[PDB]
């Protein structure tokens, strides 16, 4: 039994409605043993709808499911920043003719709220770091939307390697992200340069933070 | 009424491992479908199998699991998942659930021959020369650990607001790194990050002071 | 005998 969930991702505005589809290779048990879940990062799934269209106790009525047999849809009305998550359908099947259950592959829902420009912080390597032979410089972009790009520069020269980025989940209140970007170099490399710059760009507006190695 | 899974661990390929699902505020003497579901890092949910705790007491499995894993009711408040012949394909968080309605927070299983490595922790503070005032954001960089996860708290869990702990990234070395930062009303609290790494049985504290001059 | 999986309130 294979349950095909589409789309794999969607971006939608606060206040819109949004729809997800699930299509089954065979009828679910009694034509309606089908459920929908919401899952946020680091958390277990939360049951939203069961029996195709019944609302789980305590779930907001702007969540709605429908369908029967092999074709099912799930719709969120009046989308909120709090809804940003991954959603899954789950089918229950006749145990005597195949497997008892199958999950769909998930839909990541990104929610577009009001734009916010980031503030930016740069952190020079702690003194203990250079001794280890490698040095990691950390840049943080706080509370922003929509997405940004990050550029590292060392003495004016754009870096093209040694960079890793990590982004938080969307804030449940205002849709904003936070981002950490790290630049990693050998101590030899670090000691042979002066100015270290982190540039965070949103549209055509950048915020730039820098330090000099010998100033910290 | 709640569930908690335990027994997650780092194990070598070929190993066996038993996870436990513990019930609180109710018991398995009533009729429920107690099921196990897993999720590989960054991937989707996958059904493993179920045991009914009522009459019939039926165990059923996904075709891929059948014969390699068992699920059984071991007391009025415990259900187990026994796994054998583990490979990297089995690395995941493992959840148990009651009627797919009540869920545990999950327990992590990592199958790998890699050897554990404890994190180095370094403080993060604005450059000596960064001007006043009012607020200040401080942090800890947690670098070079294996395997996941680490847990970070501030002042032993009493500092909770204004904390951002970024998801880990697997660096070019093969080891993991993350940062945690916290905004604190400036020139006040010396704050301390507590970094625990269960795989190496280590816990490190690092006290961070704003940069004076 | 088990027919399927049970989802939701019993
Ligand atoms: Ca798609
Ligand atoms: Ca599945
Ligand atoms: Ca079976």
């Amino acid at each position: 039994q294979v349950l095909t969930q589409t789309p794999s991702s969607v971006s939608t505005a606060v206040g819109s409605a949004v729809t997800i589809n699930c299509q089954s290779s065979q009828n679910v048990y009694s034509n309606n043993n089908l459920a929908w879940f919401q899952q946020k990062p680091g958390q277990p799934p939360r049951l939203l709808i069961y029996d195709a269209s019944k609302l789980a106790s305590g779930v907001p009525s702007r969540f709605k499911g429908s369908g029967s047999g092999t074709q099912f849809t799930f719709t969120i009305s009046d989308v909120q920043c709090d809804d940003a998550a991954t959603f899954y359908c789950l089918g229950g099947y006749d145990c005597s003719s195949g497997d008892c259950a199958a999950f769909g592959g998930g839909t990541e829902v990104v929610v577009r709220g009001d734009p916010v420009a980031p503030t930016v912080l740069i952190f020079p390597p702690a003194a203990d770091q250079v001794a280890t032979g490698t040095v990691t410089i950390v840049c943080v972009a706080n509370k922003y939307f929509p997405d940004v790009t990050v550029t590292w520069e060392v003495d004016g020269t754009t870096q093209t390697t040694g960079i890793e980025n990590s982004k938080t989940p969307q804030n449940s209140a205002d849709c904003t992200y936070n981002l950490s970007s790290t630049l990693t170099l050998t101590s030899t490399q670090y000691n042979s340069h002066k100015e270290y710059t982190c540039k965070v760009t949103q549209g055509t507006t950048s915020v730039v933070q820098s330090f000099n190695r010998g100033d910290c | 009424q709640s569930l908690e899974e335990s027994g997650g661990d780092l194990v070598q390929p070929g190993a066996s491992l038993t996870l436990t699902c513990k019930a609180s505020g109710f018991s398995f003497g009533n009729n429920y479908d107690m099921c196990w579901v897993r999720q590989a890092p960054g991937k989707g949910l996958e059904w493993i199998g179920c045991i009914e705790t009522g009459s019939s007491d039926s165990a059923a499995y996904a075709t891929w699991a059948k014969g390699r894993f068992t699920i059984s009711k071991t007391s009025s408040t415990t259900v187990t998942l026994q796994m054998t012949s583990l490979t990297a394909a089995d690395t995941a968080t493992y959840f148990c659930a009651r009627n797919f309605d009540l869920w545990g927070p999950g327990t992590l299983v990592i199958v790998s021959s890699g050897q554990p490595k404890a994190p180095s922790v370094f403080p993060l503070a604005p450059c000596c020369g960064d001007t006043p005032s009012s607020t200040v954001t401080l942090g800890c960089l947690v670098k070079g650990y294996l395997p996941e996860p680490v847990t970070v708290t501030w002042n032993s869990g009493t500092l909770t607001n204004g904390v951002r702990t970024f998801p880990s990234v697997r660096q070019s070395s093969g080891l993991y790194s993350l940062s945690s930062v916290v905004s604190v009303t400036s020139s006040s609290q010396p704050v301390t990050c507590n970094v625990a790494h269960p795989a190496t049985n280590t816990k490190v504290d690092k006290t961070v002071a704003p940069s004076t001059c | 005998t088990r027919k399927s999986i049970h989802i939701g309130p019993g």
